[PDB]
């Protein structure tokens, strides 16, 4: 029901005991710096607890709203999966990475592609092919010019 | 010059007609 | 799979020493924001990039990095004696009715902190092979573009 | 009840029964039902028995390409819904799919996003053209 140490900042201090998860946080070790003596009245669901009761601990609706969320922001599309984990993330102190501290149904998966991506890929690859053949022709012309000059 | 380059795809889609033939056309352009 | 050179490691550990063994934190407006970095970085790389497809990935990676910075600075990219600074920032933002925004506030060094935590953070959940390789490739060429002029943003 | 318009010639040559030589034979594809004249695609038979006739508009399930040996590619066979996984890429541009793809519907900003992305790139190209020809004429003086 409580933790002796803050699971976010990793030192002991004033805590807020969550209902389900035994981890507790400081008054600043939260996405928002909850103002002490001014904490909203209620059960005090944390971010993990609000993520579980938002999805009602069922996988189908959570994948469907995850796909809906990715559908909304296609401009940040490669990071769109990484925007989701954040919601289910309890903010914590920045612990350094370890290297920083120093000095089968999946085989036949059908790709779901769109028209605009096909357009971008076709344009990209034709421009690549056209200018690699153009630049190699220019390089061969320069090499032949140098060969005729040296001879 | 630029306008035809950006307008080529959906004018090709308009010329194709049926959406299944345009789907196979995009499949061709992807396979390339 | 990040293999960053020694100068980024040295500046990150000296920032670690200034933020843990010293009370000193970054300046309020944090001077040059990541706005600037990403913006020019696009204005140089896109004029070096050749395909329209690759420039789409460049702009896509810039926008995603900006939005991830905004939506993750409060989640991992904070240290001690910076939670109070963030609280002051959010109480100041509500005074002038403009919504809060981390991109045009924090310095480009917290962006480099985000790049540092990125390899461990990406592999936590289910992610592709090819999308992962694209992400570390954009990571590496953004880092070497930083390595061109580290002294512009990382001089004390 | 409408007229089967041939895809290539954009006409249906029904004839008139007073000049039946003016009527061009028409068949439909066995997959997408696209009607084709017997002369627009060069064919003399109607493909009554044997394999299903495929119109030229369909993407191939088997192709051979030159290595410059060779390489072959075959499209994956269809799999029932209990064992077939359709997945959506996170990477939009340059995702090396095996050629086995599915087209999803496209859902104003994207239209202008394409317009500037060609502008910038072509501009860079001009610049790439202009940076190398000056080195060519500066080589001839030496
Ligand atoms: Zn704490
Ligand atoms: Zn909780
Ligand atoms: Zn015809
Ligand atoms: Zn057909």
């Amino acid at each position: 029901e409580n933790e002796d140490f803050c699971s976010a900042c990793n030192q002991s201090g004033s805590f807020l005991c969550c209902d389900t998860c035994p981890k507790s946080f400081h008054f600043l070790c939260l996405d928002p710096p909850i103002d002490p003596n001014n904490l909203p009245k209620g059960d005090w669901h944390c971010n993990e607890c609000k993520f579980k009761i938002f999805i009602n601990n069922s996988m189908a609706t959570l994948k469907k709203i995850e796909s809906n969320f990715i559908k909304q922001n296609n401009n940040v599309k490669i990071f769109a999966k990484l925007l989701f984990n954040i919601d289910s993330h309890n903010p914590k102190q920045f612990q350094l990475p370890n290297y920083i501290k120093e000095t089968f149904n999946q085989d036949f998966k059908i790709t779901q592609i769109d028209e605009n991506s096909i357009k971008y890929d076709f344009f990209d690859k034709i421009y690549k092919s056209k200018m690699v053949q153009k630049r190699k022709l220019f390089q061969f012309q320069e090499s032949l010019i140098d060969k005729l000059v040296s001879n | 010059s630029l306008n035809e380059e950006v307008t080529f795809f959906e004018k090709a889609k308009r010329y194709i007609g049926n959406k299944h033939l345009y789907t196979e056309f995009l499949k061709i352009l992807n396979l390339y | 799979s990040l293999q960053i050179p020694i100068k980024l490691k040295s500046v990150l550990v000296d920032d670690w020493e200034y933020v843990t063994k010293d009370k000193k934190i970054c300046r309020l407006p944090a001077d040059v924001t990541v706005e600037m970095v990403l913006n020019k970085y696009e204005h140089e790389v896109s004029q070096e990039l050749e395909s329209p497809g690759s420039q789409s990935q460049l702009s896509e990676y810039c926008a995603g990095l900006k939005l991830y910075f905004d939506k993750c600075l409060g989640n991992m990219l904070l240290y001690r004696l910076e939670r109070l600074q963030y609280d002051e920032l959010l109480k100041k933002s509500s005074k002038d009715q403009k919504p809060l925004v981390p991109i045009r506030i924090y310095g480009a060094i917290h962006l480099l902190r985000l790049i540092s935590v990125l390899p461990e953070l990406i592999s936590s959940t289910t992610m592709d092979l090819q999308s992962c390789q694209l992400l570390i490739k954009q990571t590496e060429d953004f880092l070497v573009w930083l390595l061109m002029h580290v002294d512009e943003y990382f001089n004390d | 009840g409408k007229f089967l318009i041939c895809y290539k010639c954009n006409q249906t040559r029904l004839g008139s029964w007073s000049h039946p030589e003016n009527s061009r034979l028409i068949m439909t594809c066995d997959y997408c039902q696209t009607p084709w004249h017997l002369d627009c695609v060069p064919r003399a038979s109607f493909k009554n028995l044997g394999s299903k006739w495929k119109c030229p508009l369909h993407s191939p399930t088997k192709v051979y390409k030159k290595i410059h040996n060779y390489k072959v590619w075959k499209k994956q066979r269809l799999i029932n819904k209990k064992n077939q996984l359709y997945y959506e890429p996170l990477q939009k541009i340059g995702y090396q799919n095996n050629g086995n793809i599915q087209i999803i519907p496209t859902t104003n900003s994207i239209k202008y996003d394409f317009f500037d992305k060609i502008y910038k790139s072509k501009m860079v190209q001009k610049r790439k053209l202009f940076q190398f020809q000056e080195s060519l004429i500066d080589k001839l003086v030496s």
